[PDB]
């Protein structure tokens, strides 16, 4: 059951690196179409096409503020219902993880978030965290009071088995907005990854920042969770010319993002065994996995022609969202 | 070079490491000064790198001697070739696990650090890169498992550039001593699963079983069957660092030996196989050993060839093989079985010649596959341990490790969840 | 006079080359260690000796060729053999770690350190030879080290020279069977994108080859030293060609322009007759029209094609031994007379072909008997291509599996590039068929 999960993609206006690239936009977005199409070439030149058909399509064109309202503003009344939800961001960094994040988009959330509820009156507590997943480790930002890691271990909640409970991390409630900034400014820079040769910021590690708010009015209690995910994203190791030691984790993740393109062909596949523990990012996104958990997700590409792999492999990931039936569940709870 | 050290522990291993290290040890030929007896240059390269020399030009076992008690130590040591291990090389914890993986596990960690720090660090030193380590030790029995426990994460934790692969035996699931004993090396197993790149073991039973048969012995003797693993390890090791017309480097090995990196790990298989009578008496055909590593027999565990599916096989001969006879044995693979052979990769086999063929025999072969039925089987084995959870004997003392149940309900858990892969193994060809 | 240099790659390039090598010191006569007790080399450094070796030292000669390996293991090898002393350290290099046959890995890895010192080796031989009219690459495709170590000279070695010609003796899997998962994943990754840089690609039929070259010998299998014996010794019928004129000799690149009609084509089929087993070379003295018959006969292609099924756009032939023309003619006519083999509309001539005067060069311990004549010939069939996709398809099924795609995810590579792969030998085929087509 479930809406099926939602997935959108953002096609970056041109980067500035793209252009010092020169690099050239084979990719064209249709707004109106909500088509986004590529210049494969195929064998041939890209007069050869590819073109999708997507949930929504978003050009470069696109305003940061109007993504964010068509996608995280639905998926927060589900919060307030006590929906779990998540929105992971993949792509090109040109295309603007950096772009999104660094504005909003998560300062401006908690504003709104404390806006909403209070508004709505009911009687609540926000509770946030930070980590990040590097090198198949975890280590806890949010609280600087908390490790570089997080004590981070993962087991099976009963209830559900994709359900899993990760011991030690805290989130610190607090009822106003602006605790949540200061935590939010702190937070941020346990976040931050490795810079890149090729971009000015990468992100070594995948960051997922979540939001766990606590309601009650009369009694009917519920509690709404929403994860916010920063992939972490390799550079060809032989393309950078990074140190070995950089190749390396860079390898590493990039050999994930094969893993990770794995289990989406075993979601499609609907094939028995889905590999969520081959991964701890997996295995904690696993109830999410077209799961109770209310999902969508944001790829961005870049229009250059340069690189064809990350376009073809945005396009491949695509397709093999939709295939995974999410089920978000409101989970309102009395 | 790219020695790998190696490690006898477990009192199993206690025995069955320091079997493989003193034949591998006999392998080399090297006389008990440490000195090379052998003429053979080339043997005195590849032992001498792998050894490093004393003065008198004495080769330095890699090894480390681990003792579930001070005594197994010593009887090692007043076994023979004592004196070509220095004995500052190994230390050994008198505890040991206590034969509780995780009771040994935690008290021989204080230990295990101080232990492994000296030798690692000289070893680290000693070659430039070291291809790997080898663990010996028994799973099954609480030591090596709760050793290895330990030691395994932290050992692998130091270079995750290393490349592991750690020996145990695993319990025969025919008779367990004690319904712990194999619990012990469950937990450690489990865990240690993960923890290893590459895990080889066999059932004992099925080794004990094979090699009583074949012996027609009375029965198969401890330290006789871990001759016979060592050899097994031996060949891998001698082909390997010895010249091979085809010789393949285990990077390449491994990686090609799983599909791809996510299978953990490959049971091994040895070749010749035969009846110790059989082969004793008999000399392999350059079919003659495939046939035998084709057959169940040819498995050191129990399992049925059909019952398991191999990821993939890969056989290392040694010495010389004609290349119609590499065709004759490429052949009969893929015409053997369709299931047999994975559908989705030809040439699922691989093989290597060792440019030397072996001391003895001039052919050997190595198996390579997973049983599929075995990995059952021993999953099984855990369902026992849930039986016997539902007894909850002994939570005490495994309170008294420490470890928490759900540790076990874990490590059961994701062993359950591979488990069913591993019929998956059968299922695809 | 013109000096040629041969590159080793893999375990396999370095093997084939040396059986090479050992052949022209045996066919110059010059000593093993370099130095011949036979008088210096014909003609004083002939071309074909300028290009085996140097005299230098003086009165010592030295062979042009550099030998290059990830894993220290065959070069080792050099190092022990005989030929080792005659060859100066320099020109031998060996290296510490091997590709594991990871083409991208190898590539990457072993690329980088490698490339500087065996640029520079290469740089200060090429710089104080006169030149080469071309150079020989040795590889395997199979091997990591062939298809890692390939792909990075191809770019560098294309992008410094330009000019220079390039020539690449690869290994293709045979059909029957691959010895490696990784195999398909090296062969097609590796070799799309260098073929593009390099003039023409050259494959080998294991299957083919052995079965052709062992039914030959009637054999229940053949060294693989012999095997290279093969390979060797129809290298030196080339290099002989060139190198000393013949009753006709050519430019062989500029014939091998003439040759391929397309850059588009990078190389011709090439065969070489009759195909000549020891027994085969008891069994008859070959004749023109025998050598050439016995040619087109596929036993005689080490590739197994249906000579039929492809068209030959033209053949070259080399001749070696004593010829005269006429008996070419007489082959000539009994070649154009035969239907069997087809010739493309586009191209009315058999020419051109080539004699040697020489008879017909013989790798040391050569396993076959002297023929009177060699002979080679191109061929351009859409059949030729098949093979590739034929081993493409396993390479596809991989790619199907998606296995292993984190071994070349840890080197970065990418699903396209294999992809590309494909799609490039898709355009390839059907560039072949279009051009297969008459
Ligand atoms: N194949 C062999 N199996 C053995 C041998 N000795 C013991 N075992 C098996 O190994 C298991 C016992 O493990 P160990 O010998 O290593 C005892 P360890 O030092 O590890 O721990 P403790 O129990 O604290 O002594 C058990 O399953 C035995 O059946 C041997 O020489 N060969
Ligand atoms: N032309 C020849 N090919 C050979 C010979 N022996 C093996 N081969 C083929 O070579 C291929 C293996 O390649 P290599 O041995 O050169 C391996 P390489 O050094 O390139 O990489 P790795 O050994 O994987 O590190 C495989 O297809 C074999 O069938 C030979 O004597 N001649
Ligand atoms: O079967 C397949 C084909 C490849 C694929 C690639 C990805 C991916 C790889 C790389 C990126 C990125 F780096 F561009 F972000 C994004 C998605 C995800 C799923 C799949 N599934
Ligand atoms: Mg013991």
């Amino acid at each position: 059951k479930g809406k099926n999960i939602q997935v959108v993609v953002r096609c970056r206006p041109f980067n500035l690196a793209e252009r010092k690239a020169s690099a050239h936009s084979i990719v064209e977005c249709d707004p109106v179409r909500k088509e986004v199409s590529v210049r494969t070439g195929g064998l041939a030149d890209k007069s050869s096409r590819k073109t999708y058909t997507f949930d929504m399509v978003f050009g470069a064109s696109t305003k940061q503020i109007d993504v964010y309202r068509s996608v995280v503003c639905p998926i927060l009344d589900e919060v307030i219902m006590g929906y779990n939800c998540t929105i992971f961001a993949y792509g090109q960094t040109g295309t603007g993880k950096t772009f999104t994040m660094e504005g909003g988009i998560i300062p401006r959330t908690l504003h709104q978030i404390f806006e909403k509820l209070t508004d709505n009156g009911t009687e609540f507590s926000v509770k946030v965290s930070l980590l990040e997943i590097y090198n198949e480790e975890l280590f806890d930002l949010l609280n600087p009071s908390s490790d570089v890691s997080e004590r981070l271990q993962m087991f099976d909640d009963p209830r559900n088995k994709r359900g899993v409970i990760i011991k030690g991390l805290e989130e610190i409630t607090v009822h106003n907005k602006d605790e949540v900034y200061q935590i939010l400014e702190k937070g941020a820079a346990k976040r931050t990854t490795a810079a890149t040769l090729m971009n000015a910021y990468s992100s070594r590690s995948h960051s997922v920042f979540s939001v766990t708010i606590h309601m009650k009015e009369t009694e009917l209690v519920k509690i709404g969770k929403l994860n916010l995910v920063d992939l972490a994203g390799s550079e060809n190791i032989g393309r950078s010319g990074a140190v070995d030691k950089r190749a390396r984790e860079a390898g590493n993740i990039n050999q994930s993002l094969l893993t990770l393109g794995r289990v989406i062909t075993a979601l499609v596949e609907r094939t028995p065994h889905v590999p969520y523990r081959e991964s701890k990012l997996t295995r904690i996104l696993q109830d999410s996995l077209g799961g109770r958990t209310r999902t969508s997700i944001i790829a961005t590409i870049s229009p250059a022609s340069l690189n064809l792999e990350e376009t073809l492999s945005t396009l491949e990931y695509a397709h093999r969202a939709k295939n995974i039936l999410n089920k978000p569940e409101v989970n309102q709870k009395l | 070079m790219r020695e790998i050290v190696h490690i006898q522990a477990g009192q199993c291993g206690n025995q069955i490491g320091a079997k493989f290290w003193e034949v591998i040890s006999d392998e080399h030929g090297i006389d008990p000064t440490g000195s090379y007896h052998g003429d053979s240059d080339l043997q005195l390269e590849r032992i001498n790198v792998y050894y490093n020399e004393a003065a008198g030009n004495k080769y330095v076992p890699r090894a480390i001697l681990v003792d579930l008690e001070p005594g197994t130590m010593d009887s090692v040591r007043s076994g023979p070739f004592g004196q070509i291990f220095r004995p500052d090389n190994f230390v050994f914890g008198q505890s040991g696990a206590g034969n509780n993986w995780a009771k040994g596990h935690y008290t021989e960690g204080a230990e295990l650090v101080d232990s492994v720090l000296d030798v690692v660090r000289k070893e680290s030193e000693s070659c430039d890169c070291l291809q790997g380590f080898q663990l010996t030790h028994s799973l099954g029995g609480g030591t090596g498992s709760g050793m290895g426990t330990l030691l395994i994460s932290k050992i692998r934790e130091e270079y995750p550039d290393r490349i592991m692969n750690t020996f145990s035996v695993v319990p025969s699931p025919k008779v367990s001593d004690t319904v712990v004993e194999p619990y012990n090396a469950t937990l450690s197993v489990h865990q240690l699963v993960e923890n290893t790149d590459e895990t080889y073991c066999i059932d004992n039973e099925a080794l004990y079983d094979i090699c009583f048969r074949t012996l027609k012995l009375t029965t198969p003797t401890y330290g006789d069957l871990n001759h016979l693993v060592s050899a097994t390890m031996s060949g891998v090791t001698t082909c390997l660092r010895f010249p091979g017309q085809l010789n393949a480097d285990l990077r390449k090995l491994a990686v090609n030996m799983v599909p791809f990196p996510r299978l953990h790990f490959f049971m091994p298989g040895f070749a010749p196989l035969t009846s110790r009578g059989s082969q004793q008496y008999r000399a392999l055909t350059v079919p003659e050993l495939t046939q035998q590593m084709f057959d169940a027999k040819n498995m050191m565990a129990a399992c049925d060839p059909r019952h398991g599916r191999y990821l993939t096989v890969a056989a290392v001969f040694r010495g010389r093989m004609s290349m119609k006879e590499v065709d004759e044995q490429m052949l009969n693979v893929q015409n053997k079985n369709s299931s047999y052979f994975v559908e989705w990769i030809p040439n699922n086999v691989k093989t290597a010649v060792c440019d030397i063929p072996p001391r003895g025999l001039k052919m050997s072969a190595t198996f390579i596959g997973n049983s599929t039925a075995i990995q059952e089987l021993f999953k099984r084995i855990s369902e026992q341990f849930t039986a016997m959870f539902r007894r909850k004997a002994f939570l005490h003392w495994y309170t008294g490790e420490g470890m928490d149940e759900m540790e076990f309900t874990e490590a059961e858990s994701n062993m359950n969840d591979l488990v069913s892969e591993y019929q998956q193994y059968q299922d695809a060809t | 006079m013109r000096e040629c240099i041969s590159i080793h790659v893999g375990q396999a390039g370095v093997q084939i080359g040396n059986a090479c090598w050992e052949l022209y010191c045996l066919e110059h006569g010059i000593q093993p260690d370099g130095q011949m007790p036979s008088d210096k080399t014909i003609g004083g450094g002939d071309d074909s000796f300028n290009t085996f070796f140097s005299e230098t030292g003086a009165g010592k000669h030295v062979p042009r060729a550099v030998f290059v390996d990830l894993e220290p293991t065959v070069i080792d090898e050099v190092r022990t053999g005989t030929y080792r002393q005659l060859f100066h350290p320099e020109q031998l290099i060996t290296g510490k770690e091997d590709a594991a046959n990871n083409y991208a890995r190898g590539h990457y890895t072993i690329g980088k350190e490698i490339i500087d010192l065996v640029l520079d080796r290469i740089r200060k031989l090429a710089d104080q030879c006169t030149g080469l009219q071309g150079f020989l690459v040795f590889h395997s495709f199979g091997g990591g080290t062939g298809s890692g170590f390939t792909s990075l000279l191809m770019e560098r070695l294309s992008v410094d020279y330009g000019k220079k010609s390039k020539l690449e003796f690869s290994i293709y899997p045979a059909p029957q069977v691959s010895t490696a998962v990784v195999e398909p994943y090296n062969s097609i990754l590796t070799t799309h994108t260098t073929l593009e840089h390099s003039d023409c690609a050259f494959m080998v039929d294991n299957e083919a080859i052995y079965d052709i070259c062992r039914r030959n010998l009637d054999i229940e299998r053949p060294t693989y030293t012999n095997l290279n014996r093969l390979i060797s010794q129809i290298v030196s019928s080339i290099t002989a060609s060139l190198r000393f004129d013949g009753a006709l000799n050519v430019d062989l690149t500029e014939f091998q322009t003439n040759l391929v009609p397309y850059p588009r084509i990078h190389f011709p089929l090439a065969t070489y007759a009759p195909v000549i087993s020891a027994e085969k070379a008891y069994h008859e003295q070959l004749s023109v029209a025998e050598i050439t018959n016995a040619c087109f006969e596929p036993a005689n292609q080490m590739v197994k094609c249906d000579p039929r099924h492809g068209k030959y756009m033209a053949c070259c032939l080399l001749y070696r031994g004593d010829v005269v023309p006429k008996d070419v003619n007489a082959a000539i006519a009994t070649i154009k007379t035969k239907r069997s083999i087809q010739f493309v509309d586009w191209c009315p001539t058999g020419f051109k072909v080539g004699i040697n005067y020489q008879p017909p060069t013989v790798v040391p311990g050569g396993d076959l008997a002297k023929v009177q004549r060699a002979v080679c010939m191109l061929s351009n069939t859409t059949a030729i291509a098949e093979a590739w996709a034929r081993l493409d398809h396993k390479f596809d099924l991989m790619y199907a599996k998606r296995a292993f795609v984190h071994w070349y995810v840890g080197e970065g590579m990418e699903e396209g590039e294999f992809s590309e792969a494909r799609e490039d030998m898709a355009a390839l085929e059907k560039d072949y068929e279009e051009v297969g087509v008459d």
